[PDB]
């Protein structure tokens, strides 16, 4: 074997040799992560084939009539969506001698870091998307609305951010917050520099830390929530469903053969030749969110967002933009990229055009501005894929 | 009769009702009876090793 | 159910299949010749 290999565990410098002076803990680790979706959204029982959410749709209808008058007929309408899992998968693997000392609990200890780094992974790719597989239907971090909370978080969260959610008919629910929220909640003082949120003594901890209500909706806290300018989210977490077709099941060999490289240049190692253990890990899961503008993200004060307008490729008429439910006119499906930065200035409302900014051309562009934007494709002939999305960071 | 989702009538054609009433699955009423070899009906069968 | 014929055959089948490995049992006991008792230093 070759020690200190980048997969295999041998006895190597990872080591001491388990001498009396080794301390029983590590009297500086860090409690283990959990996963916050799997403790906000609706838990629902899945299989492997997946599942078919009904819905229903129709414009079911009546009219006032006369005397005599002879009545009006009317129709219901449905609707589905499919949903399925995906799996996420590892492997470890360590020398037969290292199986059978188990040297600090290593397996052991294996057997818990995978088992969190699942976890973790199936938060952040239902939170911010990185990484997400195919079969998750949206993320959250995809929302058109955001607001930003740090120089008074009752004014951000009750009252500013309150407002562009309940403007779209969506509705608040719950609170999730991270840990960094801590010194804006602390602090957002009143006038004559009194904090909200806490007791005219200031002994006790700040009220929605300790998972306590705001405004009626309870506060879910993280350690791990935040990522780039987001800190938070507030919303309908009634709106999310997950599954999970199995546990994590592990599975254990001497016998197989891996492949230590890539598919295309590879390097087979039979475990059995070189005494070596390895241990299979996985599990399924599936996620929908049944649409991801019921959630405004929370961030500091000056925040500016990104979306990126997509025609599919449709050949005549125009779209419209909009900032707030204002309206502006029609623009070309072809239009040249710097009359949609001048179409958005000609919003009645006080964005401009050192603000603003785009790039890209014909059904291709990407917008930048200072709040919530939608598009309207009505004026446009062909328009029959026609989208608009928000911009992730990078 | 009428259009697949004629707008004054409901009915099984209409596309709404897809996954609902599927046709039921059966069992092969013309499967092949599984063949069998013929020699070893004729030959005399010894020991191997 | 399971024609007679045919399970006949089958289990002659099964049966010497079987004998084949008690062949190594009889072996011991009745003390025949077995190619690992043969002594190495004893000239061919």
């Amino acid at each position: 074997s070759a020690d200190h290999s980048q997969i295999a565990q041998t006895k190597d410098t990872m080591f001491t040799g388990y001498l009396d002076p080794v301390q029983a803990k590590d009297y500086f680790a860090e409690a283990e992560k959990t996963s916050i979706v799997q403790r906000v959204a609706q838990k629902i029982p899945m299989g492997a084939t997946g599942i078919v959410i009904p819905h229903w749709t129709g414009d079911v209808s009546a009219q006032w009539i006369g005397e005599g008058d002879m009545k009006p007929i009317t129709k219901g309408n449905m609707t589905k969506r499919d949903v399925h899992p995906a799996k996420i998968a590892t492997i470890f693997v360590a020398s037969a001698e290292t199986v059978r000392a188990n040297p600090a609990n290593y397996l052991g200890t294996m057997r818990t870091k995978v088992a969190t780094a699942i976890a973790m992974a199936f938060d952040n790719a239902a939170l911010h998307g990185t990484n997400a597989p195919s079969a998750f239907q949206g993320y959250l971090d995809q929302s058109n609305k955001t607001q930003s909370i740090s120089p008074n978080a009752y004014q951000g969260l009750g009252v500013s951010g309150l407002t562009k959610l309940v403007t779209d008919g969506k509705k608040w629910t719950h609170t999730l917050l991270d840990d960094t929220v801590e010194p804006v909640l602390n602090g957002s003082v009143d006038a004559n520099g009194r904090p909200l949120f806490v007791e005219s003594t200031y002994e006790s901890l700040t009220t929605p830390f300790r998972e306590g209500r705001i405004l009626g909706r309870p506060t879910i806290l993280s350690d791990h929530v935040a990522e780039g300018d987001v800190v938070g989210y507030a919303g309908d977490f009634s709106q999310i469903i997950w599954g999970q077709v199995g546990g994590l099941s592990f599975d254990v060999t001497d016998q197989a053969t891996l492949n230590l490289g890539s598919q295309e240049s590879p390097n087979f190692v039979s475990l059995w030749q070189h005494n070596l253990v390895a241990v299979r890990v996985e599990a399924e899961y599936g996620l929908l969110i049944n649409d991801v503008n019921a959630f405004v993200k929370l961030t500091f004060d000056p925040v500016l967002t990104t979306y990126a307008l997509d025609l599919d490729g449709a050949s005549a008429g125009n779209f419209t933009l909009s900032l707030d439910g204002k309206t502006s006119a029609n623009i070309a499906y072809n239009a040249s990229t710097a009359t949609v930065k001048s179409a958005i200035v000609a919003i009645d409302d006080g964005v401009s055009a050192d603000d603003v900014t785009v790039t890209g051309s014909a059904g291709d562009y990407t917008i930048t501005v200072p709040g919530t934007l939608t598009a309207d494709f009505s004026g446009l002939t062909d328009g029959e894929g026609a989208s608009i999305s928000v911009v992730s960071v990078g | 009769g009428f259009s697949a989702d004629h707008s004054q009538i409901a009915q099984t054609k209409d596309t709404m009702f897809t996954g609902y009433l599927d046709p039921v699955q059966a069992k092969d009423y013309f499967a092949e009876a599984e063949k069998t070899s013929i020699v070893q009906r004729v030959a005399q069968k010894i020991p191997m090793g | 159910s399971i024609d007679p014929e045919k399970l006949r055959d089958q289990l002659l089948d099964a049966f010497e299949n079987k004998q084949n490995e008690l062949k190594s049992s009889k072996a011991y006991y009745d003390a025949e010749r077995r190619p690992d008792a043969i002594g190495l230093a004893v000239p061919l």
